[PDB]
């Protein structure tokens, strides 16, 4: 059903159309993530974390990252906190248009998904223009983020905002 | 304007607080948009702007991109300017591999060098995580520019040296560049 | 000529009509023969007025057992009855060919048809349907419709009270 | 002579006939255009030439795919009623008037009233003959539709025939030789739109089909050939009703040009909206018609009764 | 009327033409047991559509055979407006629209225009 | 009061008894005016209507300019 | 308003309405861009900074491959 | 709302100066066609027991009219020695066939 | 770029003006009339009768020509 996000298997009880009981069957996207991360070491696991909540890619990254570093009782440079702090709102930007995107669509209503997933569209460059890669960035690491911003690119951050 | 049912504390906004003012100019306002689609009116206006906008389309394949140097796409084993593979079967990458996605057998040569008589990736199982080319020690295997390399059948995903090293030549101008414009930041 | 086609297509779906079992093969049974009725009831008249609304009224009343019958007789059967497929259709081509060699001048109803009435008649050269529905709004038959006007109001008062809305809803338990 | 005047009124059908079939085809190109623009996208553009040839792209595809014979369903009823709903989309076309007279039509606007009303039938009757819940949910959510805009529908039109003076669809055009109903008639077209919007199932009130709501309504269980027929026979009813709204509000001057530029203009607010509004809910339709339509249309019987009586006095 | 008939007919015969061009030109494939079972995501169905499906608007189901009936009679209002008296029009006419708003408006404020609950 | 209550929460049946109110307004002076110009004698008859010199009838004959 | 003279110039680089039909049939779009370069395959590499970012390079593919 | 009364009023005024016309020409055919009637009644009829030309058996069809009283018959009795072609050519024309 | 809506609207302009621009133009051609008889009120029809009694076809019309010139008293 399109509404369910190919995942979700509501079993509802319908008297009617209302739902008097709704059994919201899950699993089907249980893919054992936590037990192959029990097999790989810390860095090999950093991907698994861009796949879980996967519209906030550098978000549950920075949970991840952060999480190593107080074992590992370590802390980060100045510049870092501030890409990552920067990148947190952007990913946030980013999970917010999906939610009102994707509400709109359930809802019926059509423009507002297209007008902001150009918005969207603009933001995944930033992620590409740093990472290399528009989605699973696998840029925030448990010393701070992997490479220096690229010379230039503020400027655009700041054209975008 | 009317008040705050919730006064507000510092550092703090409120999507619905504001009442309803019960003045007959503010309910005849609300009544006259309530009664002649007064609301929906300016949202028929605002998506009619749209038709006198240029389209956001991109002509693809005529036209398209844009991308950034660091773009992680297909794979390639460069090669010295000698024309000698850069591999020497160090195996960093097979070991930092996420997916598993690498395998090596190495042997010595006969010239004795160290160097792979097996290379293979399953790209059905890589990621592009670009781990492997961090890894390189001298930036043997690197995700070249191409992502338009789609198959009609899942064997031919999978690559050996031979088909990686093809790659290596035929994208090597683009690498070389890549690489120059990018080595310092990593 | 048509209207004894008519004829034998009422008098056939009527025939089946009597040997529905299932609600929903009766209704379909049904709505087939409101439109003939429909149609026949407009040949023997000056206007098609009634017709229309006629149509209009039934077609209310189509939906609505639907309703019903999908909530209440939801799980039934059909079963097609060779000797009804036959039977109806071996009478639908005989009564057919009688209406090739009838003297359909005799068979035609006799009530005056809008061409039917004379050149003179000059109450014929108003609109459609103008004097016919007229007096069902002057005095004295005005209070007649004023009477059904409670009636269907008080009707309205009577299908709440008997139906006891808040009581839940109508489920086949 | 005589003999002859009928072959004219055949050719007249049949003209009008694959004339509606071959717009419907080009206005699901307009639609997807449109609504494209709208959006900021760029819409159907390649095939062919500039995307012209579209419409007939994809006649092919659902022609050419097989038929599905649900194993659950009673195949007779599944298999028929996309023949009634198409037909009773070209058949209410007989009524639109012509000064070049094809029928006369008398009480044509009943016969607007009757037609419309027959095609929840099929969709009622496509819902329940696939045997699939959703299916089922979509038929019974296209009859609770009728239940709601049927009755004010009437009403609705009979304030226009009041202003006419006779149910002849011709009339529109002489009362509006000076002037558009429009003008007179602001809140009603408003609504009269509303209302048209629920004969052809479109969101806003979008419930037989039931998009993200149901998987795809009453036609979920449909494919290749019974699915197209259902497709056409859909936006055949948007052509029609866009017309009625151009012959009610819009002058009525079949035959000058402009007559036709109003039209699809009237077809691209149908599209327009179905890109601005949300859906309603399944019960806030039925509300709105019960709760504002109907005391609403009933409210303007009286004036334009008094309208009527008063203008009777001094004419 | 006979002239709509026949091309009644003859526009059916020409729709179902359509489909029997599509019953031939419509690629075929051998039906499986799964191809033709129904849809209902993906998953098999516990249910039957053919239970008892609830109904909730059943009040206002009948109230809409009701209020069509008034519509066979305002109806023929204006056709008899130029030969009718205007008192007895006038006045009968009014004492329509009221009696019909006094009932709904009385069941809106009894709540029975609301949905079960 | 009751007046905003309703203008508050059922704005169109407001309105809309304000034009109905008008309906009966203008139509009870419309009505008035009909027998205050005593056009039940209307001065355009349907059909071919011819009366003798002698009949009551002719002596109402609405006399008219145009 | 205008476009136009704009339209009438791009017929005449592409070598009349024939010449200017063929190439709205295979590229979907008439643009003006001035000649980058040639590849040794012979694809002709065009650019115009009036059209926005994404459209402000594209490329004519050879002849000979035509769909 | 003047200008298609006035409109109307005018095409009625029409009819009035025609009706009349019409009127007249149809008696002086609706007459000449009931002698053709009264004697093909006549002759189809020669050898029927009591049957005479009018009545049905000799019973009047109307006991309380005045002498020579003429009464329209009906339609189908109108067309009693017609094909069905001329029936139907007058009262379908509305529906077309 | 709005301009490339056009296309689709003039084709649906264009084919729903095509019928009653080609009745105009069949009727012109095979009755000789551009506008049908309007069997709207009895009058009409019954006219119409009298027309297809006479010249044998409703749409040729009668002139003075048919009225008998001369009386010799
Ligand atoms: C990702 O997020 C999104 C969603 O979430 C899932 C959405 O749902 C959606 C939903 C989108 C929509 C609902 C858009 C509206 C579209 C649809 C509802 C359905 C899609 C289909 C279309 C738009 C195509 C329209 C046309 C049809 C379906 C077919 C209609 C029938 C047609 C055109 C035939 C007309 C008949 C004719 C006789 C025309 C003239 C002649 C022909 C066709 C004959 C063709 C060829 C021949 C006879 C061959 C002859 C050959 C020889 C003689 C040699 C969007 C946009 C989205 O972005
Ligand atoms: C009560 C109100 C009902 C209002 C709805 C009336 C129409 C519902 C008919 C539903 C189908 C009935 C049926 O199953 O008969 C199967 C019949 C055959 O009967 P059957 O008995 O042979 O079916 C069973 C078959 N076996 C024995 C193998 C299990 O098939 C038909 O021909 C039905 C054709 C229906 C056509 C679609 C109707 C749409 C009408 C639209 C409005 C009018 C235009
Ligand atoms: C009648 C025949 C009309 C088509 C003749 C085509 C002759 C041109 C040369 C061959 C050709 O190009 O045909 C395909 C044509 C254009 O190529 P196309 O597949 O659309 O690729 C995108 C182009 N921008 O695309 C077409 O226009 C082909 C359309 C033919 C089918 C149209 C559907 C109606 C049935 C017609 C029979
Ligand atoms: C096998 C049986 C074959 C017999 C035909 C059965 C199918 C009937 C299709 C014709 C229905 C339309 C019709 O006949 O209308 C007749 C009548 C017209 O009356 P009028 O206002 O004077 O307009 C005449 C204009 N020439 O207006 C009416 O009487 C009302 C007609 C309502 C039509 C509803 C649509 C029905 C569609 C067919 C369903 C099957
Ligand atoms: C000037 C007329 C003053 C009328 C005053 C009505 C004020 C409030 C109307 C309203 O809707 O408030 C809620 C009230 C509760 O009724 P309830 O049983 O819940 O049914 C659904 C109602 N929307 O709703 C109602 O009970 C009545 C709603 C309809 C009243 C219309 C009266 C119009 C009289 C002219
Ligand atoms: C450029 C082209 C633009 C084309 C735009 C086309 C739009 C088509 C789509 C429209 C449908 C939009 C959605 C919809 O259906 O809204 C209906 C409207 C919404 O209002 P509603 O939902 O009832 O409010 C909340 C109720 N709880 O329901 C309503 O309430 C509307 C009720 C209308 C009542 C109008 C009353 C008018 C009264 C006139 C006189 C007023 C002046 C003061 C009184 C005078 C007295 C003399
Ligand atoms: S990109 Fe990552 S997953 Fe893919 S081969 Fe290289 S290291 Fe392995
Ligand atoms: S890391 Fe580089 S040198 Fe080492 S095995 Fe891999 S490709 Fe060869």
């Amino acid at each position: 059903h399109p509404a369910a996000h190919g995942v979700l298997r509501l079993v509802l009880e319908l008297d009617g159309e209302t739902v008097m009981r709704a059994d919201p069957h899950i699993g089907l996207l249980h893919r054992g993530t936590e037990k192959l991360i029990e097999y790989k070491t810390y860095t090999q696991a950093l991907p698994y974390f861009d796949r879980l909540d996967y519209v906030s890619m550098m978000c549950n990254e920075q949970c991840y990252s952060l999480a190593v570093e107080k074992l590992l009782n370590i802390d980060v440079p100045l510049r870092a906190k501030y890409i990552r702090t920067l990148f947190a709102e952007i990913t946030r930007i980013l999970n917010h248009i999906m939610a009102v995107g994707t509400h709109a669509l359930d809802v019926g209503a059509l423009t507002p998904f297209f007008w902001l997933f150009e918005e969207r569209e603009k933001m995944m460059e930033f992620y590409e223009r740093v990472s290399g890669a528009r989605m699973h960035a696998a840029y925030i690491r448990p010393g701070g983020v992997s490479l220096d911003m690229p010379l230039g690119l503020m400027d655009d951050i700041y054209e975008f905002a | 304007e009317p008040k705050d049912i919730v006064e507000v504390p510092k550092g703090y906004v409120y999507v619905n607080n504001k009442e309803l003012s019960m003045e007959f100019a503010d309910i005849t306002d609300r009544a006259a948009s309530t009664m002649f689609f007064g609301e929906l009116l300016r949202g028929f206006a605002v998506t009619l702007a749209h038709i006198f906008k240029e389209p956001a389309t991109i002509n693809y394949p005529f036209e398209k991109g844009p991308l950034s140097p660091r773009f992680r796409g297909e794979h390639a084993l460069r090669r010295y300017p000698s024309g000698e593979e850069r591999c020497i079967a160090c195996k960093l990458c097979e070991a930092i591999c996420p997916a598993q996605a690498i395998t090596i057998e190495a042997e010595e040569r006969a010239d004795g060098s160290r160097r792979t008589t097996r290379y293979d990736i399953d790209m059905t199982k890589c990621i592009y995580c670009g781990f492997c080319q961090e890894a390189c020690p001298v930036d043997a295997i690197v995700e070249g520019p191409n992502f338009e390399f789609s198959t009609e059948t899942h064997e031919e995903l999978l690559y050996n040296k031979e088909k990686l090293l093809c790659n290596g030549d035929k994208w090597e101008s683009e690498i070389a560049s890549n690489l120059q414009a990018d080595h310092l930041y990593r | 000529m048509i209207q004894l086609m008519l004829y034998s297509l009422i008098i056939t779906t009527s025939i089946i009509f009597l040997n529905m079992i299932h609600p929903l093969a009766l209704g379909l049974t049904l709505l087939i023969q409101t439109i003939f009725v429909c149609l026949l009831t407009g040949l023997m008249t000056k206007s098609f007025w009634y017709s229309y609304i006629l149509f209009l009224i039934f077609l209310g009343g189509m939906l609505v057992l639907f309703i019903y019958v999908t909530s209440l007789a939801s799980n039934e059967m059909f079963n097609l009855s060779m000797k009804l497929t036959l039977f109806s259709s071996l009478i639908l081509i005989f009564m057919l060919i009688l209406s090739f060699i009838m003297d359909k001048t005799s068979s035609s109803l006799f009530l005056m048809n809008n061409d039917m009435q004379s050149i003179i008649n000059m109450n014929s050269y108003f609109m459609e349907n103008s004097l016919s529905l007229n007096k069902l709004y002057n005095f004295p038959t005005n209070f007649i419709t004023i009477l059904l006007m409670n009636y269907l109001l008080i009707t309205l008062i009577v299908i709440v009270k008997i139906t006891k809305l808040f009581k839940g809803p109508i489920r086949m338990m | 002579m005589f003999y002859m005047e009928f072959i004219l009124s055949l050719i007249g059908s049949l003209l009008l006939i694959i004339c509606v079939l071959v717009s419907v085809a080009f206005l699901t190109l307009l639609e997807r255009k449109v609504l494209g623009y709208i959006q900021i996208r760029k819409g159907p553009n390649k095939v062919g030439l500039m995307g012209i040839p579209q419409p007939f792209c994809d006649a092919i595809k659902l022609f050419t795919k097989e038929q599905t014979y649900p194993l659950l369903s009673n195949y007779l009823s599944y298999y028929i009623s996309p023949i009634f709903s198409l037909f009773l989309s070209l058949f209410v076309w007989m009524c639109m008037p012509f000064f070049v007279k094809l029928y006369s039509f008398n009480l044509g606007g009943l016969f607007f009233l009757c037609c419309t009303s027959l095609g929840v039938y099929t969709v009622m009757v496509a819902g329940w003959s696939s045997n699939s819940n959703y299916a089922l949910l979509g038929g019974l959510r296209a009859v609770a539709q009728t239940i709601s805009y049927e009755v004010s529908l009437a009403l609705i039109l009979l304030s226009f025939i009041f202003l006419i003076g006779s149910y002849n669809m011709i009339y529109f055009f002489f009362y509006q030789v000076y002037m558009w109903f429009l003008i007179i008639l602001f809140p009603m077209a408003l609504v009269w739109v509303s209302i048209s919007l629920a004969e052809t199932n479109r969101t806003p009130f979008d419930f037989a089909e039931g998009e993200s709501e149901l998987v795809s309504g009453f036609n979920v269980e449909y494919s290749s050939g019974g699915f197209a027929l259902i497709f056409m026979a859909e936006y055949a009813s948007i052509l029609f009703m866009s017309m009625l709204f151009c012959v009610i509000f819009l002058g009525c001057d079949v035959f000058n040009l402009l007559f036709y530029m109003k039209l699809t203009f009237i077809s691209f607010v149908f599209i327009w909206v179905r890109g601005t509004l949300p859906r309603f809910r399944y019960d806030k339709l039925m509300y709105l018609a019960w709760k504002c339509f109907l005391s609403f249309s009933l409210n303007y019987l009286l004036f334009f009764i008094g309208f009527k009586i008063l203008l009777f006095s001094l004419l | 009327m006979f002239s709509i008939i026949f091309i009644a007919l003859l526009i059916l015969l020409i729709t179902t033409i359509v489909m029997f061009l599509a019953s031939i030109l419509s690629k075929k494939a051998l039906i499986d047991r799964e191809k033709s079972s129904p849809f209902e995501c993906g998953f098999d169905p516990k249910s039957s559509s053919r239970l008892p499906f609830s109904l909730r608007f059943f009040l206002i189901t009948i109230i809409f055979l009701i209020f069509d009936v008034e519509i066979a009679l305002i109806l023929p209002m204006i056709i008899i407006m130029k030969y009718s008296n205007i008192m007895i029009w006038t006045i009968t006419s009014i004492i329509f629209i009221l009696i019909l708003l006094i009932g709904l408006y009385h069941e809106w404020n009894q709540g029975m225009l609301n949905w079960s609950n | 009061s009751l007046l905003k209550r309703a203008w508050n929460e059922i704005p169109d049946i407001v309105g809309g008894s304000a034009l109905a109110l008008a309906g009966i307004v203008m139509a009870t002076i419309g009505v008035a005016n009909y027998y205050a110009k005593d056009g039940d004698n209307r001065r355009y008859k349907l059909g071919y209507v011819v009366y003798r010199h002698d009949d009551p009838r002719a002596l109402k004959v609405r006399n008219d300019e145009d | 308003i205008n476009r136009l003279t704009k339209l009438f110039q791009m017929v005449r680089e592409a070598g009349g309405l024939k010449q200017a039909y063929l190439k709205l049939y295979r590229n979907d779009d008439l643009k003006i861009g001035t000649l980058v370069g040639i590849d040794k395959y012979g694809n002709k590499y065009f650019e115009n900074p009036y059209y926005f970012y994404g459209r402000n390079r594209w490329i004519e593919f050879a002849p000979h491959v035509n769909m | 709302a003047k200008k298609v009364k006035r409109d109307e009023i005018e095409m009625r005024s029409a009819q009035n100066v025609i009706f009349p016309i019409l009127v007249a020409e149809r008696d002086r055919e609706f007459l000449r066609q009931l002698r053709r009637n009264r004697d093909e009644e006549a002759e189809l009829m020669k050898n029927v027991p009591g049957w005479e030309v009018g009545t049905w058996y000799g019973e009047p069809v109307f006991k309380t009219l005045p002498e020579d009283t003429l009464v329209t018959p009906i339609f189908k009795e109108f067309y009693a020695h017609s094909d069905w072609k001329s029936y139907a050519k007058r009262a379908h024309l509305k529906l077309w066939s | 770029m709005w301009f490339e809506i056009l296309p689709g609207a003039v084709i649906i302009t264009t084919l729903l003006s095509v019928p009653i621009y080609a009745m105009y133009g069949l009727d012109k051609l095979m009755i000789g009339n551009a506008f049908r008889r309007n069997m709207d009120e009895r009058f009409s029809r019954v006219m119409y009768q009298r027309d297809f009694r006479l010249t044998d076809n409703p749409y040729k019309m009668n002139g003075l020509d048919a009225i008998p010139d001369e009386k010799t008293n």
